[PDB]
């Protein structure tokens, strides 16, 4: 449906990058799918999928303290807990579900900081995204860049690889906490979970950068079959651009036609 | 456990200079460490245990960073120093103690000023 999606893109003055795979059938639809995008504040969900590889259930327990220098230019759960510190367990919650920019750091520095994460994600097979930077310096990609980004192809590949069975790169136990904080996510009301059928669930990560960028990542189920991943990345010509969470809800419902 | 900061000062244009800061106390473990300063606020230098390194985009090739594991103690080396490196830096170093505890701890910050 590529001139569906030609169509959208000319309505928000955007460029968009899709890709979504049926885990059932394989069946795909992509636009642009190999095309780089400011990953923004998806990224915080491979974190948390390379965190719970690192750790145990009890170790996410460990409370974690910081200072206010920790504390960046979001920090909307963070900034309540700067006396007690928050566990690994809370800042991946915070991270996931609210977007809570000191939370993603906290993690990445506790597994190595984006050098590590990169090696991991590596070693998952995702050759493609490339973390370089902490929040929210990442957001401040030029288009053409490398740095701070992947490909709508990759970021389902990876998200996938984390959160289901097949090919199964968490054991249960922490696929099923890695998907109840996607699911609980607050932010994404706008995007897919707006362009899905009635009675689909949805699992999803968004984030927002330089130049209008405005992505989601999501797994999704149906009442009863297999789940789609996707990812719907978008971005503008200028740099300090506003973006609109429609582009991303429509362009889902163009994508679930494709598949249904 | 505390992080002690030393190296800085003023230097004129083109000059160097070198920020060291020891972790002390009962440490069983180090992941990053590394220099942030405030112009506002960015990261400068980091290195985890294993050595990898992570710059900003306006101190690469300038400035390196360097840690000794065995002391617990990072290093920055700064070079060909520009009037728009003037600064607090200030180390962070995200560690565990023998007691249990774990956190992202902060030096006391170090003035650099670049001036004619
Ligand atoms: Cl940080
Ligand atoms: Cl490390």
């Amino acid at each position: 449906m590529k001139d569906d999606f030609a169509k959208l893109e000319e309505q928000f003055d955007a460029k968009l990058g899709i890709f979504a795979l049926d885990t059932g059938t394989n069946r795909t639809v992509a636009y642009r799918p190999d095309e780089r995008f400011a990953f923004a504040s998806t990224i915080k969900a491979l974190t948390v999928g390379v965190l719970l590889q690192q750790k145990s259930i009890e170790d996410l327990n460990q409370r974690i303290t910081y200072t206010r220098d920790d504390l960046v230019n979001y920090n909307p759960i963070t900034e309540k807990h700067v006396d007690t510190g928050m566990t690994l367990k809370e800042l991946a919650d915070a991270s996931l579900r609210y977007s809570d920019n000191a939370a993603q750091n906290l993690i990445l520095k506790q597994i190595g900081g984006p050098e590590s994460l990169k090696k991991e994600l590596r070693k998952i097979g995702d050759e493609v995204t490339n973390p370089e930077r902490f929040e929210p310096e990442l957001n401040e990609v030029n288009p053409g860049e490398t740095q701070d980004t992947s490909t709508a192809r990759a970021l389902v590949t990876s998200l996938r690889a984390f959160a289901l069975e097949d090919p199964g790169k968490l054991p249960s136990e922490k696929r099923e906490l890695l998907i109840d904080w996607m699911k609980r996510n607050t932010t994404g009301d706008a995007l897919i979970r707006a362009g899905v059928p009635d009675g689909w669930e949805v699992a999803d990560k968004t984030g927002a950068a330089s130049y209008g960028t405005r992505n989601d990542i999501a797994i999704i189920w149906p009442p009863k079959g297999d789940p789609v991943v996707l990812a719907v990345l978008s971005s503008r010509d200028k740099k300090d651009a506003k973006y609109d969470d429609k582009l991303i809800a429509e362009a889902t419902k163009v994508v679930m036609k494709a598949l249904n | 456990v505390q992080l002690q900061e030393s190296g800085g000062g003023l230097v004129q244009p083109g000059g160097s200079l070198r920020l060291s800061c020891a972790a002390s106390g009962s440490i069983s473990s180090i992941t990053t460490m590394g220099w942030y300063r405030q112009d506002g606020r960015e990261l400068v230098a980091l290195i985890n245990s294993v050595g990898d390194t992570t710059y900003a985009g306006s101190v690469k090739g300038r400035f390196t960073i360097s840690r000794d594991n065995a002391k617990n103690t990072v290093y920055l080396e700064m070079s060909s120093l520009k009037p728009e490196d003037t600064a607090v830096y200030y180390c962070n170093a995200f560690m565990s103690t023998n007691s249990g505890r774990t956190g992202s701890f902060w030096g006391q910050g170090t003035q650099v000023t670049v001036s004619s």
